[PDB]
């Protein structure tokens, strides 16, 4: 889609597998910000969104955190703390056509910067002027978007990009969307490095009496230390306490 | 979009023109209108705009006192009002549409406005004989008014080398020009050679035969 | 704002690279764009929208058009040129009210210098019982379109009485012609016997004269 | 794997740019590189190695073949065309097990349009004893090679009995030449007077034909 | 590296035919071996690989049950064997060595497999004669098993225009060409034309003079 009217597919609930983005050749450009590209099979998401769209390639250094320009400004925006991944590949095969391709389009004029991940599709007549437009094209009235115009013929700097845009949301709590993993068979009354959907730590696994509702998935005593979890496979409340330790 | 005019009005100098531009394949609600002159063979001079659904117009300082916009939304048509016609205001009009962010995008045709007091005249056709390898020969159209008129060799049996000058306008305010075409000279004696002129607008049908 | 078109008569042949330019008094950009648009004239139709924007093209443009440049310098380039090319390009201005077109470049092909075939022709029979006499120099098959013609009735230099014309450009040949009149009244005709269409050109090393004695 | 190659028969002049494209079902990329190679074959010989992965070049391959490209779309390209590569050119997938190839592009040297010299051949007197009657359109030095024959044998046309045949394409006057021959049995052959070539091609403004009457 | 193979072997369907590859030029232990096969003016196809140090033979699922894919590391050598032979089996295989992340990389000749019930039958050349500037003439010849023969004008005196046109299969299972050459008009009565075809399987050398 175009820039101004970027895709948001909203991923949850599966098992992520992240083989696409090594595996490629396509890709020339695989930033992250927050996270280690290679460790992305071990990590586990609360929910992952995918924003795609094509730009300019000589625009895709401003599809990052902090940074400034038109499109940052006016047609996808990121957020200053972004924990996730901009994937960016020439798409000049596909999206360029002999003449010129002018399906895509950027947004040229808008009244304010707008929000981070904050959509605007209206194409209501930009009022660059003092007088006000009511609707109409004229001398200050203009068309709030613009044609990209992509012909094969043109310098790399203004081949068209394709653009995908990966947000993860990474948090203590319960993650539906994991790394396969394989996980394995666990043991009660051994100190053990315990991986519980994205919970990590390492201590005996006792059986509990923690009455937990259903919609609880594990438990913070005082001082909000993880002192309960249940795991997804039995649904299980097992309590955790650090195997002994002390000065000798 | 197209944009459809008026064709080729003539008026005497003081006199009023009404101008009219049809427009289709758009709303024509939310598209300013512009107007532009040209010289024949000269540049082009913007005139003005004028929004459709407010009828603010906005001209050009020169065309401000002798052009008037307006515009009829009912019949998605606009016009021009040229008061106090001269000499100086014959030319081609264009009807433009905004878009792109350019003020006169997209054009239609164009209509051509003749100033003048003359009246409509036949035109003299008057055969520039060959002089007495390739030889050369025409017939020269004076004092004829308006323009165009439609000059042929032979109903179009001579095409090759033929040369039908551009008319000029006279002092005199008519117009004259010369059909010019080149023939072997072995084809002195023997070939026919007629042209052929056509004046429309004064009904005028004659043909000429060029001997040398 | 005044917008100055560098060659506003250019010829190149086909093929080869084509650049019309064009100047602007004050700064043509604003809100970050700019309002430099390039339009195309065919003769007998209407203008065509080229280039709208610096760089943008216009619809149904090929890729041969192209627009570069800022501020107040802009300039249009045609590197493939072509036959369909031959046209008035102008430049023009979006930024202020008033919109301001270029002078024009009438794109032409280009092609080897020609010698013009020059000839005379005196006023027909039935032309001098009108009582006027059109004297006619024609000039065959010229290019460049650069040429001066000159009338000497008597061997004397006419000033302010001949009416040239110039047909456009062949369309195979490539080549100009030129047609110039030069009327008089009988009286004046048939005071004089020696009347002479002096020429000069590129094509030719030194200026041709076609000379006819009345009667 | 599937793999649809455009344009199959590309016709380009010496010293022009050929581009011959291949499209996969699914992704060609994997473990980071590109499997995706084109292969060359001349006439008469085996498959040669043009390109290996997207964009490696094979060995003592020439800087004129070029490929480019990743994901499922890929294009080769030969910028300086010679006379060496008239040749099929094949794409072919190696990231899964079951190797496929591409449809093939036979890549000709374009020329310009040549009218066909077309005669027709009646049967010999010795075939004729043999019961057998072949009759022989041929055309001799027509391009392109898009052109059709059809048979008239007392003006009806004849649908399921002719074979032809095209002769590759010339090496200097890069022409192709087409025999097409109709066979008949004696007393067929004998029941009928008037056989016809009816031919139509590119290079000639109305179909020619060319006829000959038993005897 | 330089592959080897059998030459063009020809077989009635329902036989089994059994294809050498010869190795040279490198270790043959160190790189797979496919095979390719390709019917004339066709599409390659890709028919299986085999590995030279451990028999594990890989196919297509169309050749899997029809194909048999073995090596002898000895000699270096591979062999295909085909078998329940049908029309559609004839066709060139061409044997190749893995490289550069190719499978079927480096490939040898070729050798050309035809599938048919057929027995070698002598061609028959029957003269085109010229029919009564530049005139064409020449001979066809029919009903010959198999390919190739050879065909030339007075034993290669006559070169320029000629074209012998690639035989077709008829449906009778023989091969049919013509041989054409165009001649001036002037050498119609005194120069004499012989085409000379030439028919190694069946050992048949006829000279044929066409006359008009
Ligand atoms: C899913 O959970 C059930 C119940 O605990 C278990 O029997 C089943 O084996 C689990 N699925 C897999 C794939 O192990």
């Amino acid at each position: 889609a175009s820039v101004y009217a970027w895709n948001r597919k909203r991923i949850s609930n599966c098992v992520a597998d992240y083989s696409v983005l090594y595996n490629s050749a396509s890709f020339s450009t695989f930033k992250c910000y927050g996270v280690s590209p290679t460790k992305l099979n071990d990590l586990c998401f609360t929910n992952v969104y995918a924003d795609s769209f094509v730009i300019r390639g000589d625009e895709v250094r401003q599809i990052a955190p902090g940074q400034t320009g038109k499109i940052a400004d006016y047609n996808y925006k990121l957020p200053d703390d972004f924990t996730g991944c901009v994937i960016a590949w020439n798409s000049n095969n596909l999206d360029s056509k002999v003449g010129g391709n002018y399906n895509y389009l950027y947004r040229l004029f808008r009244k304010s910067n707008l929000k981070p991940f904050e959509r605007d599709i209206s194409t209501e007549i930009y009022q660059a002027g003092s007088t006000p437009c009511n609707g109409v094209e004229g001398f200050n009235c203009y068309f709030p978007l613009q044609s990209y115009g992509f012909q094969p013929t043109n310098g790399v700097g203004y081949q068209p990009y394709r653009v995908v845009v990966l947000s993860f949301e990474l948090l203590h709590a319960p993650a539906t969307v994991c790394g396969p993993k394989k996980s394995t068979n666990l043991v009660k009354n051994k100190c053990v490095n315990f991986n519980f959907n994205g919970l990590t730590g390492t201590g005996v696994l006792t059986e509990s009496n923690k009455k937990f509702l259903p919609f609880q998935q594990f438990g913070r005593d005082i001082a909000d230390t993880t002192d309960a979890v249940r795991d997804p496979q039995t649904l299980e409340i097992l309590d955790i306490t650090p195997c002994s330790f002390g000065g000798v | 979009v197209q944009l459809q005019q008026s064709a080729a009005e003539l008026a005497r100098p003081g006199a009023s023109v009404k101008m009219s531009c049809k427009a289709s394949g758009y709303t024509f609600t939310s598209y300013t209108m512009h107007w532009v002159k040209q010289r024949p063979g000269q540049g082009l001079e913007w005139i003005g705009y004028i929004n459709p659904t407010s009828g603010y117009t906005e001209y050009n300082q020169n065309f401000k006192d002798k052009t008037t916009l307006t515009a009829d939304k009912s019949s998605s048509t606009a016009y021009m009002q040229l008061n106090s016609l001269t000499s100086e205001d014959s030319a081609v009009y264009y009807c433009a549409r905004e878009g792109h962010r350019v003020g006169p995008a997209y054009w239609g045709q164009g209509t051509l406005v003749t100033v003048s007091a003359a009246s409509t005249k036949g035109p003299s056709v008057f055969p520039l004989a060959p002089s007495s390898g390739t030889a050369a020969l025409g017939c020269l159209v004076k004092d004829y008014f308006p323009e165009p008129v439609t000059v042929s060799w032979n109903s179009g049996a001579l095409t090759s080398g033929v040369h039908t000058f551009p008319a000029v306008l006279q002092s005199s305010g008519l117009y004259s020009l010369s059909s010019v075409v080149t023939v072997p000279s072995s084809s002195l004696g023997t070939q026919t050679y007629i042209c052929n002129v056509n004046h429309k607008p004064s009904n005028t049908k004659v043909d000429k035969k060029v001997e040398p | 704002i005044v917008l100055t078109q560098s060659p506003a008569s250019l010829a190149v042949s086909l093929g080869q690279r084509a650049t019309i330019s064009c100047r602007a008094s004050e700064s043509v950009d604003n809100y970050g764009i700019s309002f430099m648009n390039w339009f195309q004239q065919t003769p007998g139709q209407p203008p065509k929208l080229l280039i709208y924007g610096s760089s943008n093209q216009g619809s149904g443009v090929p890729a041969r058009f192209s627009g570069s440049g800022s501020g107040t310098d802009f300039s249009l380039n045609i590197h493939p040129m072509e036959e369909d090319d031959t046209a008035m390009y102008f430049c023009q201005q979006s930024k202020e009210v008033p919109y301001t077109f270029g002078g024009g470049t009438k794109l032409e092909i280009k092609r080897t210098v020609a010698a013009p075939s020059v000839f005379i022709f005196p006023p027909s029979d039935e032309q001098l019982k009108s009582g006027t006499a059109s004297v006619v120099c024609l000039l065959n098959n010229f290019y460049p379109r650069e040429a001066k013609v000159q009338w000497k009735v008597d061997n004397a230099l006419q000033s302010g009485n001949s009416q040239e014309s110039v047909t456009e450009q062949d369309s195979k040949d490539s080549t100009y012609s030129l047609s110039s009149t030069l009327t008089l009244s009988k009286a004046d005709y048939e005071k004089h016997k020696v009347y002479a269409c002096e020429v000069t050109h590129q094509g030719l090393s030194s200026p041709v004269t076609k000379s006819f004695n009345r009667g």
